[PDB]
RNA sequence: ACAGGAUAACCGCUGAAAGCAUCUAAGCGGGAAACCUCUUCCAAGACCAGGCUUCUCACCCUCUAGGAGGGAUAAGGCCCCC
RNA sequence: AUGGUUUGGCACCUCGAUGUCGGCUCGUCGCAUCCUGGGGCUGGAGCAGGUCCCAAGGGUUGGGCUGUUCGCCCAUUAAAGCGGCACGCGAGCUGGGUUUAGAACGUCGUGAGACAGUUCGGUCUCUAUCCGCCGCGCGCGUCAGAAGCUUGAGGAAACCUGUC
RNA sequence: GGGGAUAAGCUCCGUGCGUCGAGAGGGAAACAGCCCAGAUCGCCGGCUAAGGCCCCUAAGCGUGUGCUAAGUGGAAAAGGAUGUGCAGUCGCGAAGACAACUGGUCAAGUGA
């Protein structure tokens, strides 16, 4: 039959990425895919055999057109009129990671295999990051020609 | 377009500073720093002057050309000789005085009104009525004397407060 | 699809040129291979790319 | 900058001022308070003081506080708080083992008083928010202090959060500001606060310069 | 409340495309009880479940010693009591 | 051109039940802004208005008459806003009106009777299962067991105005 | 095609018109009546239809030539409007064109 991942099959691995003057969406679809383990031959949509993502530079992050200032990150408290509203450009210069979290969660499943997903994402405004003890591989986002 | 083609003559006492787009001048009046738009580059013409290349002809870059040259020679005019302001008051019992750095003006308002005075700029009163300021700089000159020339309400029907020359 | 970006060719480019190329191993033992073989699978990629017109978006 | 100290909430007199009006006014044992520990944005990220208050027995504190208290230097008191204060410049006036008592308060001063409020128990909305009742003759049945309606019909569909029941009242902290501070006798570490401050008798009280008028 | 920040209508400064002009397409300022802070309160079940400290910091038995299970304790807590 | 805030048209929804108006109690939202805030032009001299923009934070009275909404009036006020939400809200209240059975007037009918004509009188049931919401606990978790003091992501409250 | 205000998710007729009714499967987010396609059963085989190929989500951040600045794409009219690409005209013009400062300076395009 089909090869199907066992207890100790799964092996990780950690990814940094700089997200400095990368296009927002790009990046968020490139951790993504890491994230759930998809550049992976013995993937599974059962199991979340991905890697480990850090991604430093999070406010030199690139957007285009004036979605800096046009562009809304929405929330409701659930009290009436609790509906609250920050542009991409104080969200990024108040919570810089928030943007980058914001749209990499957007971009997995929203089961609760999504939420552990979560869990293995590191972003980090700062050019540096604790997890030097993981020898972090520097990943490069590359197009495949076809 | 036409103006941005033209050449800025750069005199000899003016020191010249271009690191890629960020242009420094030092002139006998002081040092203002400028910087270029990317699509437009900028090169000391070795003739006394620089050059204003603007290399294509789309619209931002066409509509950019004249911009950046007429900003570098406001910048040159204002490194070398500076910028200066003329100011008057028209009506009665309106004074004005420099108080050491900082204006100070009577309009007949219940509280005396003062002026502050931002870096670049120096406060000329030689009367009551009539004052100027000057500045190294034209935009900041402009704007201090759009600031103390809003210290009054437009007047259609007698004129009294100031207007420009 | 996973295994043949590691190998530097997309999914589509790689079927297409493994039909060009004659082989009759189907998507389930692909996978197979891919998983268990890897050095197997690497050799279908490079008979696939083999078999693979030159210009893959010429009007041929 | 803003001054602060723990005391207790002694009751509520009378005095008469200069010109001969009459000053309500609240005693407070602003008793000695004890510097226990510096917070500094180099260790703990953010600038205050902690104060220890109030007299009690060795023998009635468990091991980590008396194990704290040892550390500090100092013997160990009821009460223990942390004033908030703005950056390390405001920080610098306070060492370990120094004594706070009620003259750092002046004559005429400015004061934010902070205490838990009375409790109320289970409290109906006419008195936990001061709904108007409905009727107490012309028909009306057994609705003489009930809420009323709750929300829509269709649309709502629901009760929005925060609406305004019935429920437990009071034992809260609340804060009153700009109390006027008539009069600071340093014999007995009172002070004399116009006004009414949160709380019992004999309850635990901080008084800090107030934020708005000083 | 005071104070600060970014703005609305609006008032402007420095000026191109469009040799002038143009508060504007490059930019820079002012500008409201609206917005963000600021005032008060809740808040780490904030699952990224935080921080600064202080206290205890140990003792057996069983299966087969792989882990587990059981017992007795410390600091401390609860019940009973006022 | 918008809207379904007016009467409409259709009958898809229910006749093995979807309470019908006002009022009270308690809300929430929009802005097409009544006051307060900021401006522009004045056929604006100043005052004061006209008029037009931006602005929804808070505020926006008590009575006489009528079942009323509506309306008119009386005193004020900075102002006495317009609307959505089953024309919000009867397992929250009323029962004055409408809408059973009694009786009477006018009118119609030979008559029994009738009248989107009037008049007087006339049972408003329920111990909250679930969601929702207001409060209060128990259990487990937060990589040993405890104890003090805390940072705050994130939320909630408050925001009125006059005279001198 | 009639009635209605050619308004209705209004109503009434015609149609070797369709589907649903009595029709599963795929697509349109969900979606009796729209699009593809008519399920005898099994398979951990292959090719396709409609619709698709950055991630959710299977397959292209496909290739080449252009356009768009409006997040248009990703709802709407009368009408208003020195946006911009392409093409076609004409007027004026090195005898010096337009602007700027009938005659002078100036220097290529300048107007509908």
């Amino acid at each position: 039959p089909t090869y199907t991942p066992k207890a100790g099959d799964t092996t990780r691995s950690w990814y940094v990425i700089d997200a400095s003057d990368v296009v927002l969406g790009r990046l968020a679809s490139a951790a993504a895919t890491l994230l759930r383990g998809k550049h992976k031959p013995t993937f599974t949509p059962n199991v979340d055999g991905g890697d480990f993502v850090i991604v430093i530079n999070a406010d030199k992050i690139a957007v285009s057109g004036d979605k800096l200032t046009k562009k809304f990150a929405y929330r409701h408290s659930g009290y009436p009129g609790g509906l609250r509203k920050r542009t991409i450009g104080e969200l990024l210069e108040k919570h810089p990671t928030r943007v980058v979290e914001n749209a990499i969660i957007g971009m997995l499943p929203h089961n609760k295999l999504g939420r552990q997903i979560q869990k293995k994402l590191k972003v980090y405004a700062g050019p540096d990051h604790p997890h030097a003890a993981q020898q972090p591989i520097p990943f490069e986002i590359k197009q495949v020609a076809q | 377009s036409r103006i941005g083609k033209q050449p800025v003559p750069v005199p000899s006492g003016v020191d010249v500073t271009i690191n890629g787009q960020n242009l420094s001048v030092k002139g006998p009046k002081g040092t203002l720093t400028l910087d270029v738009a990317e699509p437009i580059s900028v090169s000391r013409a070795e003739d006394g002057a620089i050059v204003v290349t603007r290399p294509d002809d789309e619209r931002r870059s066409r509509s950019l050309h004249g911009l950046s040259r007429t900003l570098i020679a406001n910048l040159v005019t204002g490194v070398t000789e500076g910028y200066t302001q003329k100011m008057e008051i028209f009506g009665v019992g309106y004074r004005v005085q420099l108080k050491g750095q900082n204006l100070e003006f009577a309009l007949g308002y219940s509280h005396p009104v003062l002026i502050e005075a931002p870096e670049g700029i120096t406060f000329a009163v030689e009367s009551p009525t009539k004052f100027s300021v000057s500045g190294i700089d034209k935009q900041k000159v402009g704007q201090i004397s759009a600031v103390i020339r809003r210290l009054r309400r437009p007047d259609p029907y007698k004129g009294k407060g100031v207007r420009y020359e | 699809n996973a295994a043949a970006r590691a190998n530097d060719i997309t999914y589509n480019r790689l079927i297409q040129g493994l039909k060009a190329a004659g082989v009759e191993v189907d998507r389930k033992n692909l996978a197979e291979l891919a998983v268990s073989d890897p050095a197997a699978f690497t050799a279908l990629v490079d008979v696939a790319r083999a078999a693979l017109p030159e210009d893959v978006n010429a009007p041929s | 900058a803003r001054k602060g100290i723990l005391g207790t909430k002694l009751g509520m007199t009378q005095v008469f001022d200069e010109n001969n009006k009459v000053v309500p006014v609240t005693v407070v044992k602003a008793g000695p308070n004890v510097v226990t520990r510096i917070r500094t944005t180099e260790r703990d990220g953010y600038s205050a003081v902690q104060l220890a208050y109030g007299e009690i027995s060795p023998r009635k504190v468990i091991k980590p506080v008396a194990g704290q208290f040892a550390a500090a230097g100092v013997n160990p008191r009821r009460h223990v708080a942390e004033l908030r204060l703005d950056d390390e410049a405001a920080v610098a006036e306070y060492e370990v083992g120094q004594e706070l008592t009620a003259e750092i308060f002046s004559d005429g001063a400015y004061v934010d008083v902070t205490g838990t409020s009375k409790g109320k128990g289970f409290a109906g909305t006419m008195k936990r928010h001061g709904f108007r009742g409905q009727g107490a003759a012309h028909g009306a049945q057994a609705v003489h202090r009930r809420p009323g309606s709750i929300g829509g019909c269709a649309t709502p569909g629901r009760v929005f959060k925060g609406t305004r029941m019935s429920g437990r009242m009071g034992n809260d902290r609340v804060t009153t500001q700009n109390l006027k501070v008539h009069k600071v006798d340093a014999e007995n570490g009172v002070l004399l606060i116009k006004g009414a401050i949160p709380g019992r008798n004999g309850g635990l009280v901080v008084v800090r310069s107030a934020i708005k008028r000083g």
